């Protein structure tokens, strides 16, 4: 069962990691304590299929308190997707760094942040607010430090109607901490 | 300011579970279900549950509740209107809405709860909209959720520009047991589905009271809506300014305005019923129906529910027209009628028996609801003026349209 | 049973094989990853976490997974041990201090059990330099004649140029691929 | 036909208001 699924997931073949990502995804759903192959699917995380990609990010989010140490071998696979020409990735990651609840994970995602800050597409903008205002929640200081305040402010006066409601709300909701 | 949107079972089984602040630990719902069943057995039982600091605001759905675990004070409404929009978008992707669907397309699901809501604000709503960024059989996202116009995708071609529309009305009457009608409400509903080539701007016109009063028209039938609730394509600036109802339709059917004014008419049913329910011996139903409606109209699949006794057993029918019968699941006399032309009369003499022995506890007496629904029939008279479909390549569009005329909260108080 | 798919399959070529991409932190892994993939010297900030590549060379696919050289992920190379074919290893002579950090790093990952059948991978990045030494002194620094059961070749590449790559990847090919 | 009221075609604008 748990070697069978650790042996599908360390294999070469999509077709048996995308079954063994659905495998794992149902588990958890499921209710099966299944953190404990957490480092197993770190090997398996940078994917060209957006399919397993979203999975294995669900999977961090939900096993990242729980084993924040096994968590410090994800920062360069998100620098690397914090650059993907398409911006439905770029987003998926902003998100996903944002949902991680590390310490020490969340200092080196300030550059990633700057740069999705000043993001063209209206997605990406949206993405940025959303993770700066987490970062803030999660840490004030970091989020004082990088200055994203600025960044925040001069959202609302830009474009994009939607990124500019989002950029509003994530200043409402650092203002009401 | 949800912490987790989850989504629960009737046996207190968590369905799906998406956090969107992490605020909330996981393992609060397990209280939910003792504290759910502890309210619904005092009758302190409701939507939004308080779990000692973290509040389960949430709605209960065909067969699961989906509760929203939060802890600081966020917006009830925007928990509601969100999880609404959930069940919208849940419904347009999946035809039912039972746990069947639950743990069978969770792929898509999970998909779709990361990209509605981030960090417990949602972003986009849109079942259409969103059916090409997140399929369960991905491209860049589309231009629309990114433009101002999210709700309507541009490039639609079609090889006709029909338009079919539904003027809905709904019959609300509240008759008291003493004969008078208390609430007497009708909504209008337009309901239509554009099925057109590009982004045509419709703009709306009807015989509105208002309208006509502007106009200096104010002398025919005006439809006096006294609340109306335009979509969320129809501009809200346009209309206040001048009565202007512009706005780009959908593709697909969607609810673009709302109609709710008061009635003042006589209601288009009359039901005199009696009660003559011996004690422990016999009951008797002397309902009469009168239709107080246009003769040139006829109300189609009339259903007048009429409450019998919950232990009647062994009981006769004696009506005119219409087949009556009695379903011991509902505990009342359904009055079928199939065509109900305007103006008929239709009288029935109910006969059933009572057990000898009296009931522990009283039951009630539930209200007498009619089912009509006469089709081709606008009660409040408002009628469609114009529809100006404008497209910048230029078409010529068939818009369509129908009056439906039903019964909505149409109860009669039993005396 | 029958085999004739699979010799039909190497009949135009069927064996990709692995490799593995180890080093010291600006040892030039990540460039001369870059390099072998692509064929330019790209600069990248230095590796958090890890790099996976492959490279198509002689019908042989040759999977290359860039590992940094950082402290805190030194100890996560065991990760990449299991169904681990091949190692490279990267030395950095323009760091005479950490020559010696270098050198214990490899001989604490040479000293594993079940790293037994990856064949020994030296390669001499930072090939642009006077004070880089030759292909013998940092070989006999390290002891490299000293690994017992293990096929060591030291191959010199310079990471602005690229020459020597081609050698290096018909000795690995050669060590890997006993056949015509 | 359908139940409910025959579907009806609609206008384009008040052409009795200019
Ligand atoms: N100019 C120059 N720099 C070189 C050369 N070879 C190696 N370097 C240095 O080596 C570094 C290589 O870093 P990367 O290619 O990004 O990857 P890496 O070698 O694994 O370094 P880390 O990511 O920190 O582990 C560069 O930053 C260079 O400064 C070379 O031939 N010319
Ligand atoms: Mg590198």
């Amino acid at each position: 069962e748990i070697f069978e699924l650790k042996a599908e997931l360390n294999s070469d073949k999509k077709e048996k990691k995308k079954e063994a990502v659905k495998k794992v995804i149902a588990s958890m759903t499921v209710g099966k304590d299944v953190s404990a192959l957490f480092p197993d699917v770190v090997n398996c995380m940078q994917t060209d299929n957006l399919e397993l990609k979203k999975l294995v990010y669900l999977y961090l989010m939900n096993y990242a308190k729980s084993q924040p140490d096994m968590a410090i071998m994800a920062v360069n696979t998100f620098v690397k997707d914090c650059e993907d020409p398409n911006p439905l990735i770029r987003a998926l990651a902003v998100r996903t760094m944002g949902c991680i609840r590390v310490d020490k994970i969340t200092e080196y995602l300030c550059e990633p942040l700057r740069k999705c800050l000043k993001d063209e597409d209206p997605y990406v903008r949206k993405t940025a607010a959303v993770c700066v205002a987490k970062l803030h929640d999660i840490n004030a200081q970091l989020v004082e430090d990088q200055g994203f305040l600025d960044t925040l402010k001069d959202l609302i006066s830009d474009s994009n109607p939607m990124v500019v409601a989002n950029a509003v709300a994530a200043l409402s909701e650092i203002a009401e901490s | 300011s949800a912490s987790a949107v989850y989504v629960l079972d009737l046996k207190g089984k968590v369905l799906i579970c998406r956090n969107y602040r992490g605020d909330v630990d996981m393992s609060e719902v397990e209280h939910f279900m003792p504290i759910l069943m502890e309210k619904e057995e005092e009758g302190m039982l409701s939507p939004i549950l308080a779990h000692g600091g973290v509040r389960f605001m949430w709605i209960k759905h065909n067969n699961l509740y989906l509760v929203a675990t939060s802890k600081k004070n966020a917006c009830v409404s925007l928990v509601f209107s969100f999880l609404y929009k959930v069940v919208q978008v849940f419904s347009e992707y999946f035809k039912e809405l039972e746990e069947e669907s639950i743990r069978d397309n969770f792929v898509i699901i999970y998909e779709l709860l990361d990209e509605l809501m981030d960090f417990g604000y949602p972003q986009t709503t849109d079942s259409k909209i969103l059916q090409e960024y997140i399929t369960q059989e991905a491209p860049r996202p589309p231009a629309t959720v990114t433009n101002a116009v999210s709700w309507r995708s541009e490039g639609i071609k079609y090889r006709k520009n029909e338009v079919f529309l539904d003027v809905i009305e709904a019959v609300n009457l509240l008759v008291s047991a003493n004969g008078n009608v208390l609430r007497s409400e009708i909504v209008g509903s337009i309901k239509m589905r554009v099925f057109l080539s590009g982004m045509p701007e419709l703009r709306l016109g009807l015989n509105d009271k208002v309208l006509f009063d502007n106009t200096g028209r104010g002398k025919s039938k005006s439809v006096e809506l006294e609340d109306v609730k335009f979509h969320q394509c129809v501009r809200l600036s346009r209309f206040e300014n001048d009565r202007t109802i512009s706005f780009i339709p959908p593709d697909g059917e969607f609810e673009l305005m709302s109609y709710r004014l008061n009635t003042h008419v006589k209601p288009l049913i009359w039901i005199e019923s009696v009660i003559e329910k011996h004690s422990h011996s016999r009951i008797e139903y002397m309902v009469k129906a009168k239709s107080q409606f246009k003769r040139r109209s006829t109300a189609n699949n009339v259903e007048i529910h009429i409450p019998v006794p919950n232990d009647a057993d062994s009981p006769k029918f004696k009506t005119t027209v219409g087949s009556v019968k009695w379903v011991p699941e509902n505990s009342e006399i359904v009055w079928s009628v199939k065509s109900f032309p305007g103006g008929k009369e239709y009288l029935m003499r109910a006969h059933f028996g009572l057990p000898s022995v009296e009931a522990e506890d009283k039951e009630g007496k539930p209200p007498i609801s009619v089912k009509f629904e006469i089709p081709y029939f606008t009660t409040s008279g408002i009628q469609v003026r114009y529809l100006k479909i404008i497209e910048k390549s230029g078409y010529q569009a068939l818009p369509w349209v129908r009056y439906i005329t039903q019964n909505g909260d149409y109860q009669l108080r039993t005396q | 049973g029958n085999i004739f798919a699979n010799l039909f399959k190497g009949l135009f070529g069927k064996k990709e094989m692995r490799i593995l991409m180890v080093g010291l932190d600006a040892a030039g892994k990540t460039t001369i990853l870059y390099k072998l993939k692509l064929g330019e010297i790209v600069t990248t900030i230095p590796t958090i976490g890890f790099n996976v590549e492959t490279v198509e060379y002689k019908n042989i696919s040759f999977t290359v997974w860039d590992v940094g050289g950082q402290d805190k992920i030194r100890p996560l190379w065991r990760h990449y041990f299991q169904n681990t074919q091949g190692l490279i290893f990267v030395v950095d002579s323009n760091d005479r201090e950490r020559v010696n950090e270098a050198r214990e790093e490899l001989m604490r990952m040479l000293a594993e059990d079940e790293l037994r059948d990856a064949v020994l991978l030296v390669f001499a990045n930072k090939q642009d330099l006077p004070n880089a030494m030759n292909a013998a002194e940092i070989t006999d620094k390290l002891g490299l004649h000293s690994l017992r059961h293990r096929n060591w070749y030291i191959q010199a590449t310079c990471a602005t140029s690229g020459d020597g790559l081609y050698e290096g990847l018909d000795w690995l090919s050669n060590q890997l691929r006993n056949q015509k | 036909d359908r139940k409910g009221g025959s579907y009806s075609q609609a206008a384009g604008s008040d052409s009795a208001q200019s």
